[PDB]
């Protein structure tokens, strides 16, 4: 005889702050590196994979989902409370507008679904916030290319580039230097890999990296090379060899 | 209607003819009847319009769901079980009498389904209204060692039988392809063989015959 | 019932003999007059040793089987292997409980090597019936004389596939709402061989 | 009484080159005697345009969903629906209300304001998707009105064109009824101008 | 709140206490555990004590057979083993009939990973501090293993071990990989894959092993079965005579 | 035990106040300012931009400016997560009066209808309360345009001026002078910005620490034109006032 | 400490028993005092009971729960009618699906399942309440004691309500005569009287503080209350 | 005091939470219940402490049936035992209606185990405060297994819990194994009275009544009785010969 408790698990404290929140903005940061650049003629999201044995493999582990075709998220902080999220935020955005209309979700309106559902967690005893802060990037024809922050409250924000993971600050300030204006989408990814290297050491492997591109869809990434049917994916990932060629370019 | 498949020992090709009616009198030439589940299960659907169009859209979110759920392709036989299950609980309500088709790593399928609520497994199998002429094609000219180029002759053969002799059949026929080893083919309107009903020709009114009661303009406005 | 005419081969056995059971179907759908399947399974796994033949309409049987399918596969793996009597158990409650709509008429046949095989018989209401052998389908009725002779507790292996192969194409004869191939499934020590016999085969012998 | 042909109603929508034009009758009628020559059957919210024929209690309840779904959307993505992205919203919700007791034939006209197309789609009791851009054609004589469309339309008009033509197709098929008299409207759509023409017709 | 030392919230070091705990007592049936890949075959070698001769050995499982093909190895405590395993074998069940398909290794696993992380928010309901390993010879993708530990996290894997002498069963691992640079035995048969297992078992532990000291047991194409007694007995005696 | 886990902050205090409450009002004072002036000609929103890079974009300023109905807008002191939550439940009761009656909902009971909900959290459900006020921008044609704020403790008044966020106080005695019984837009645009510049916990003013909105009767329509300046739109009118430092 | 474990029903203490178990069989002490003997034919139940005052007066606490079962408390009156409300419906349930006069056995087992159950919740409680449950059925007459522990016992005699054990002597020694008084009413009422008053020691034995009551071979529930037991006195 | 004395709402550093320590106990101040399983069979016997002259045999006894071949005895707490047979009767009984069987030894085991390990994982549902030692024939063979308040369970040859564990279970693996398993059903009547009687020295201050009970498929034929009369007579005396304390 149980499910009688909904007393909460955010309080307000005498500074007026939130418990929670304060503990899940460390969490973030004990993460690691993962960075977002909007070049305006695409979106490039990386992240180091790393892995808790040697004997485990992060080839066979994956830190960018695919939310929906068009849009790919990534996240710094912990790893469960990603994988509930990601599940319970890809159901919300097939069930409400894909049976509800048929185009793919605007991106802006996917995020503000994640967003709603973090700080769900928080008003309600029983569930505690997810301890995690995504850069979620997409493309919409009507939006063009978007970039998005939700913070682990379940705040959110543009950006044109950001940073999350161990030393955020600075990374972010390495951006706005090297990039200015608008510049390619190409030559965004020689920067955003030179950005990824200088956070981490000791791995500068392609099996560890992972940059991924919303700047293209291709009939190679619809599955079939008849007339459409659907928008299919915008989402690419560069593969582990696409990945090493570039660092020799640097 | 008239929707058929077939299979050959390198795919499957589905194809379907594309006219609604509402009497004799030709609605749509175009309407697909051939629906994407995902990008290499293409179903085919027939009877009442409306049904099979939702239930195959329920399926196809389901579905989608399901693959990146389990970061591996989607099983044909996920599919199959979804409208099954789906039939069931609704007793009926639902008539949709589909053919599901697909690929995947564990080979060719093609499975027919009844609004009664059975399905089958079959080498080749059709339904629709043109179900008799053209399941009699595809069974007497399906042979052993068939092949692309074979398996799409002998689909544009199966729809034709179903257009000549069931005259609630007719317009363009679509073509889909779908192999194993290479990336599938939506053929629109792949045969153009049939029009439109008749006409006697149509001419300019005279404007001392067409007079206007009273008339205003207006403007569409957004904030 | 669910929706529509829909139906199947109509004549099914289970036989027992000397080394388990082998069971016994013709495989045909038909939706009217119109066949809707020349070669189908009605010969439907529920557990490795324990299948079943269906009987009755064919969408009412094949719900009806894949919820069996679901409680086994559950039952196994919790409380351990299945007896033909408790497949047969699950069957009846949903053909009771469901005879208001669905209407399936199901002989689970099994194999167990420590009480050998064992023929369960359920009717259309829902029932549980042990017998040594067991006719249903409709067209079971006109080789009940036949099968009650010529049955015999204890014959060999390619014997009861004789004795399963002449009932059945005698009830293929007569019946019309049956024909494609006779499938058969033997459930021995020696595995589960799948029999399959096509139309020019069975007529003759 | 009827299901949907107590008051009657019919409904015709064109393609053209940048406009589309969609037209209506006025009447509301109680079984056959006809009572009001004023009753509008086709709404809009903003430069989508919906015309439903049919029961008048069910287009007004429908009419208020749409505006709402479309409404409160508006107000999320800060622009307004699209022709095209109507007709989506419009097929799920007419499923959902299959299994309740409407009747119902709605049909969607508007022009696309960035895409740049004319577009007309097609919806029906059953509420399936009908895609088909020359005439779409719905309510009680819809029989009549394509065997007309399919004769008078020809491809590709200029709105003065698409005027004679959708005019005298309408006027015609309408003398042919009782429950189609009692006036009708016509609306001439760009997307930047709307002109109205009310015709003079017949009635009992 | 104001509490964390009676309901299971966020720490602000952010090594969360409850976590911690679960990470370490696991180890208290005196189990060390491993699994390998095989070429065609995935072999798990798990110990065995028996603490009575009041007590049969054979009803004595920490694998326990989820389906029909996939197979599950539990670490941890007993009552919280089984407890896993109910709720994993039925979820297996249903995915079966539902979706007309067997279970993969790392669908079960984020599935009941997802849970853990759900019982870990909340306040009235504790996580199981199990370590679920969870092994198969899919045919979509070979041998697979794949673990997952009370945390909500999961990896895959090229081999794996378990138990306090983790790091001893690692190192012999991952010298045999870096000479043959595979991550993987490629040996026909599994039944050479079982002796080496054991050979590294025997160094790591070191210690001889018996029968009942070892369970064995071996997933194959399209079926998993427990290894026997008189079986086991038979790998110990084949490397005595290899010097 | 359930209840010892409990500790009961919901409850009145021995002061009477309900701590969780408070401690809200203290949210509402560290984050940006937002400032609602109500003329009789349309009505000004600003709210300020707090924490501006320059990879910040700046083609957003509809991030703290909503607009709730197509008459209605607000402006946020407070955050995005806890305003959201209730801003979709706002456009539901925006909808819900216009579905009915056919008619715009009035200001006066959709401010209602979000303290009441703000004030059930704290008595029952043993919730947090949302730390969020709004300053209420609408216009009705039984009362002209209407301005209310509502606050954490589920009370809401009316005002024809009001401050909220950082500075409350500072920037409410300068305008207390500055306000004329007489007005029109623009007018009240040099008004806003005057007091805007004086306000500000940085120094001197840009553009782009603000969020900007007015209501005008029409622009593209009969009237009730509300139009959300964007970044760069603000920067023209901070040089036409003669702010153009 | 103390407050830990009063404080909480769904804990335990180091004792192997929690402390509100302690405090709850204390409670059926500070009952009054009743006694029940049996010789396995006629089960009869005496009771003391004490009113506040001389301007009050008794109030029944010896319950027909049917023509032919009882119950009497001792402890706390608030949760003894939550029980035999309870006792009650189940007599009602035993005779509609079963024809049974309910034995004691099955009574008393049921009645634990209730309790255990409300010590598997917060804001639920033991009752704190204990019965001495009565009935004649075919199996003869039985006496139980019910314990809002869950802790049932057949005893030939017994008692509960303070000074338990003046009584219980006094019947662990008169046993053996009563046990072959077999077939009397009046023999083993004359008995309830004599043993009550081996209880008393802090007040007085009178006709009206005094109630019987009996079931038995030939004796369907039928309680002396008041005037009508002066002459077993 | 670590918090975990009073909760199983969260992880302890012994494995396990000191309440569920604290159940364990009082499994150990009940009155010593032993199973020994034959090789035909399975033998169970319980000591009940008399105290009081007052006490009727054989209606107060702690072996309670499910079914008509599983046999239930247990150690510890009367209230928590009775709740928890009660709840194995449920169970039991949906299981014989639903899948026609009577239930496997295996089978009944977890269906115990589930209810046992749910009232751990859960703060608002008391632990048992009893181990149970359960068992019979069924169609696999004959089965003894032994529930603790953990909600673990094992197979066993021989089984003892309450106050005489050690002692008992000392006695049992001497003759288990010296024998093949302890004979056939008869023979281990004879045996158990002597474990009941040594065990009774760690008790020695009130009496006992021993009493045994089987199910045995070679001497009860299948079904669950008590052992009494001359037999359970004739096995105290048997005792008393070679064992004279």
């Amino acid at each position: 005889m149980t499910d009688r408790y909904s007393f909460s698990l955010t309080t307000f404290s005498p500074s007026g702050k939130l418990g929670q929140i304060d503990y899940a903005l460390t969490a973030v940061k004990q993460g690691v590196t993962s960075l977002g650049i909007k070049a305006t003629n695409g979106v490039v999201i990386a992240t180091e994979k790393k892995s808790s044995s040697p004997l485990a493999m992060s080839e066979t582990l994956s830190k960018v989902s695919l939310l929906t075709p068009d849009i790919g998220a990534v996240y710094s902080g912990m790893g469960p409370d990603y994988r509930v999220l990601v599940d319970k935020s890809r159901k919300v955005a097939h069930t409400s507008y894909k049976r509800i209309y048929g185009e793919y979700p605007p991106t802006k309106l996917l995020v503000s679904e994640v967003a709603k559902i973090m700080q769900e967690a928080t008003q309600s005893g029983g569930v505690r916030p997810f301890g995690v802060s995504l850069l979620i990037a997409g493309h919409d024809e009507f939006n063009g290319f978007s970039l998005y922050q939700v913070d682990p409250s379940g705040s959110y924000f543009p950006w044109k580039a950001t940073a999350i993971g161990k030393g955020s600050v600075a990374a972010k300030t390495f951006l706005e230097k090297r990039w200015n204006d608008e510049l390619e989408l190409e030559d965004a990814i020689h920067i955003a890999l030179l950005t990824l290297k200088e956070s981490v050491e000791g791995e500068f492997n392609g099996d560890t990296i992972e940059l991924a591109i919303i700047g293209d869809e291709n009939p190679d990434l619809l599955g079939y090379t008849g007339i459409p049917t659907d928008k299919g994916p915008r989402f690419r990932k560069l593969t582990s060899q696409e990945i090493n060629d570039r660092l020799e370019a640097l | 209607t008239t929707i058929v498949g077939v299979k050959f020992n390198n795919g499957v090709v589905i194809a379907a003819d594309t006219r609604s009616t509402q009497g004799p009198i030709v609605a749509d030439k175009n309407c697909a009847k051939l629906h994407r589940i995902s990008p290499k299960i293409w179903c085919a659907g027939a009877g009442t319009a409306a049904d099979t169009e939702a239930v195959t859209q329920l399926i196809g979110s389901n579905i989608e769901l399901h693959s990146l759920y389990t970061s591996r392709e989607p099983r044909v036989v996920s599919a199959l079980q979804m409208l099954k299950q789906h039939l069931f609980k609704y007793q009926g309500h639902i008539g949709a009498y589909l053919i599901v088709a697909g690929v995947d790593p564990t080979g060719s399928h093609l499975f027919s389904i009844h609004a009664h609520g059975s399905t089958d497994v079959g080498y080749y199998l059709s339904l629709g209204s043109g179900s008799l002429a053209a399941m009699a094609v595809l069974e007497s000219h399906w042979k052993q060692d068939l092949t692309k180029e074979e398996a799409i002759k002998l689909a544009s053969d199966a729809i034709q039988a179903g257009i000549w002799n069931d005259l609630g059949s007719g317009s363009n026929v679509d073509v889909c392809v779908m192999e194993i080893g290479k990336d599938a083919e939506y053929l629109r309107n792949y045969l153009t063989p049939n029009v439109r009903e008749e006409k006697q020709k149509s001419y300019k009114f005279p404007r001392g015959t067409t007079a206007v009661l009273k008339e205003s303009i207006v403007n569409i406005c957004d904030i | 019932l669910k929706k529509g005419e829909v139906s199947l081969g109509t004549s099914i056995m289970a036989v027992t003999f000397k080394d388990g059971v082998i069971l016994g179907a013709d495989s045909r759908t038909t939706t009217g007059a119109y066949i809707a399947n020349r070669v189908t399974d009605k010969l439907t796994r529920v557990h490795d040793k324990i299948w079943c033949c269906r009987s009755g309409s064919a969408a009412d049987t094949q719900a009806i089987a894949d919820i069996v399918q679901y409680h086994l596969e559950l039952y196994t793996s919790q409380y351990g292997t299945p007896s033909t009597e408790t497949a047969a158990s699950v069957f009846k409650e949903l053909c009771y409980e469901n005879k208001d709509n669905l209407t399936a008429g199901i002989i689970v046949a099994g194999y167990d090597d420590k009480n050998k095989g064992e023929v369960y018989t359920i009717p259309l209401g829902g029932s549980v019936h042990k017998l040594p052998y067991a006719i249903a389908g409709s067209g079971s009725t006109f080789i009940y004389g036949y099968c009650d002779k010529n049955f015999r507790e204890n014959m060999s292996k390619e014997e009861t596939v004789d004795f399963i192969k002449h009932s059945l194409s005698q009830a293929i004869k007569w019946d019309g709402s049956s024909g494609g191939v006779i499938r058969m499934v033997v459930l021995t020590a020696a595995g589960v061989e799948r029999l399959i016999f096509y139309p020019d085969e069975y007529e003759q012998l | 009484s009827d299901p949907s042909s107590i008051n009657g109603g019919i409904v015709v929508a064109m393609t053209g080159k940048d406009c589309v034009a969609i037209a209506c009758d006025l009447r509301l009628g109680s079984q056959s005697l006809g009572v009001s020559n004023k009753f509008e059957k086709i709404f809009h919210y903003g430069h989508v345009f919906l015309g439903i024929t049919g029961l008048a209690t069910d287009v007004t309840t429908l009419n208020e969903m749409f505006r709402y779904k479309t409404n409160l959307y508006k107000l999320k993505e800060e622009r307004a629906i699209e022709p095209e992205t109507f007709t989506q919203l419009v097929s799920s919700s007419l499923y959902e209300r299959r299994f309740g007791p409407y009747f119902v034939g709605p049909v969607v006209a508007g022009i696309n304001s960035k895409s740049g197309k004319p577009f007309i789609a097609g919806f029906d009791l059953i509420g399936c998707i009908d895609e088909a851009k020359d005439f779409i054609v719905s309510g009680t004589a819809s029989d009549q009105l394509f065997g007309m469309c399919e004769s008078l339309y020809e491809p590709n008009l200029e709105p003065e064109d698409l005027f004679e033509t959708i005019s005298q197709a309408l006027l015609n098929a309408a003398d042919r009824d009782a429950l189609s008299g009692w006036g009708a409207v016509v609306y001439i759509i760009k997307k930047d101008e709307v002109v109205k023409r009310y015709l003079k017709m017949r009635q009992d | 709140a104001g509490y964390d030392r009676h309901i299971t919230i966020f720490s602000p070091e952010g090594r969360l206490y409850q976590v911690e705990y679960a990470f370490k007592a696991t180890n208290q049936t005196n189990i060390n555990s491993l699994a390998v890949r095989g070429k065609d075959c995935t072999v798990v070698i798990s110990q065995k004590k028996v603490p009575d001769k009041l007590l049969d050995p054979t009803t004595v499982s920490y694998i326990f057979c989820i389906s029909r093909t996939i197979g599950m190895v539990v670490n941890g405590p007993i009552p919280d083993a089984r407890n896993a395993a109910l709720r994993a074998k039925a979820e297996a069940a249903e995915f079966r009939y539902k979706y007309g398909y067997d279970m993969p290794c790392d669908v079960l696993a984020k599935r009941m990973a997802n849970l853990s992380q759900i019982y870990t928010q909340r306040a009235y309901m504790r996580p199981l501090g199990v370590i679920l390993t969870f092994v198969s010879v899919d045919e979509e993708l070979g041998p697979s293993i794949y673990k997952t530990d009370p945390a909500g996290y999961y990896v895959g894997y090229k081999a794996t071990a378990t138990g306090p002498k983790q790091q001893e069963i690692t190192t012999n691992l991952e010298n045999h990989f870096k000479k043959s640079k595979i991550d993987h035995i490629n040996e026909e048969s599994w039944e050479k894959v079982v002796e080496f297992a054991i050979t590294h078992m025997i160094d790591a532990l070191g210690t001889e092993f018996s029968k009942n000291d070892l369970e064995v047991g071996v997933a194959t194409k399209d079926k998993f079965f427990t290894l026997s007694a008189e079986n086991i007995e038979e790998r110990l005696v084949a490397i005595a005579e290899q010097d | 035990g359930s209840r010892r886990y409990d500790s009961r902050t919901t409850i009145f205090s021995p002061e009477g106040r309900l701590y969780q409450v408070e401690y809200a009002l203290e949210s509402i004072s560290h984050a940006g300012t937002a400032i609602g002036i109500m003329a009789s000609d349309g009505i000004v929103l600003a709210a300020e931009r707090k924490v501006t890079s320059t990879l910040l974009e700046q083609d957003t300023s509809t991030e703290k400016l909503y607009k709730l109905n197509d008459k209605i807008a607000v402006a946020v002191a407070g955050l995005t997560a806890d305003a959201e939550i209730l801003i979709n439940t706002a456009r539901i009761h925006a909808q819900n009066y216009l579905k009915t009656y056919n008619e715009d909902i009035p200001v006066e009971i959709l401010v209602r209808r979000l303290s009441d909900i703000k004030q059930g959290y704290t008595q029952h459900g043993g919730l947090r309360p949302f730390g969020v006020s709004f300053i209420y921008a609408g216009y009705d044609d039984r009362y002209g345009y209407q301005l209310y704020t509502s606050n954490p403790s589920g009370n809401y008044t009316g005002w024809k001026a009001i401050s909220v966020g950082a500075n409350t106080s500072a920037a409410q005695t300068l305008l207390q002078m500055d306000y004329k019984d007489d007005m029109k837009v623009d007018d009240a645009i040099e008004l806003a910005l005057k007091t805007l510049s004086k306000t500000t916990d940085s120094s001197a003013l840009t553009y782009d620490r603000l969020e900007f909105a007015t209501i005008r009767k029409g622009a593209n329509d009969g009237e009730v034109y509300q139009k959300i300046f964007k970044p760069q739109e603000i920067k023209d009118i901070l040089v036409k006032t003669g702010i153009t430092k | 400490f103390r407050n830990n474990y009063d404080g909480d029903t769904v804990t335990f203490s180091p004792t192997g028993r929690l402390f509100q178990v302690e405090y709850a069989l204390e409670a059926i002490k500070q009952g009054s005092v009743t006694v029940g003997l049996r010789s396995n034919t006629h089960a009869v139940l005496v009771a003391l009971k004490r009113n506040a005052d001389e301007l009050s007066s008794y109030q029944k606490k010896i319950i027909k729960c049917d023509e032919h079962m009882g119950l009497s408390l001792a402890g706390l009156a608030p949760d003894a009618r939550v029980l035999s409300n309870y006792l009650r419906q189940q007599c009602n349930y035993s005779s509609l699906v079963f024809n049974r006069k309910l034995a004691v056995e099955r009574a008393g087992h049921l009645l634990c399942d209730k309790a255990q159950k409300n010590t598997q919740s917060y804001g639920g409680r033991p009752y704190g309440v204990g019965l001495l449950i009565i009935g004649y059925d075919k199996s003869g007459a039985h006496l139980l004691e019910f314990q809002p522990s869950g802790n049932v016992t057949e005893l030939y005699g017994t008692a509960i309500g303070a000074r338990s054990q003046g009584a219980k002597t006094y019947l662990e020694r008169t046993l053996d005569t009563f046990i072959k008084i077999d077939g009397n009413p009046d023999e083993l009422i004359k008995a309830g009287v004599e043993a009550i008053s081996q209880s008393l020691r802090d007040e007085s034995l009178t006709v009206d503080n005094l109630s019987i009551a009996i079931v038995g071979k030939d004796t369907p529930f039928t309680i002396y209350d008041g005037e009508a037991v002066a002459k077993y006195i | 005091g670590t918090g975990y004395d009073l909760s199983n709402s969260v992880f302890s550093p012994d494995g396990r939470n000191f309440q569920v320590e604290y159940a364990v106990k009082a499994v150990e101040n009940g009155t010593t219940s032993i199973g020994i399983k034959c090789n035909d069979g399975v033998v169970f016997a319980v000591e009940k402490l008399i105290t009081s002259k007052l006490l009727v045999p054989q209606k107060n006894v702690k072996i309670q049936v499910v079914d008509r071949h599983i046999g239930c005895v247990y150690s510890g707490l009367i209230p928590d035992g009775r709740h928890l047979v009660n709840r194995g009767r449920e169970e039991a009984a949906s299981f014989k209606k639903l899948y026609k069987t009577p239930i496997p030894i295996p089978a009944f085991a977890d269906r115990l185990g589930q209810y046992v390990q749910a009232h751990t994982l859960y703060n608002s549902v008391r632990p048992f405060g009893v181990s149970t030692i359960f068992g019979g024939v069924d169609k696999n063979g004959a089965h003894l297994y032994m529930l603790e308040p953990s909600g673990s369970y094992w197979g066993y040859k021989g089984a003892a819990t309450g106050k005489g564990r050690q002692s008992a279970k000392a006695e049992l693996e001497k003759l288990v194994d010296h024998h093949p398993e302890g004979l056939s059903a008869r023979e281990a009547v004879k045996q158990a009275a002597k474990i009941i009687y040594l065990a009774h020295e760690d008790n020695k201050e009130k009496d006992f009544e021993l009493e045994i009970s089987w199910c045995s498929l070679s001497e009860t034929n299948g079904l669950h009785k008590f052992v009494k009369g001359d037999l359970l007579q004739e096995a105290i005396d048997f005792a008393q010969k070679e064992i004279n304390g």
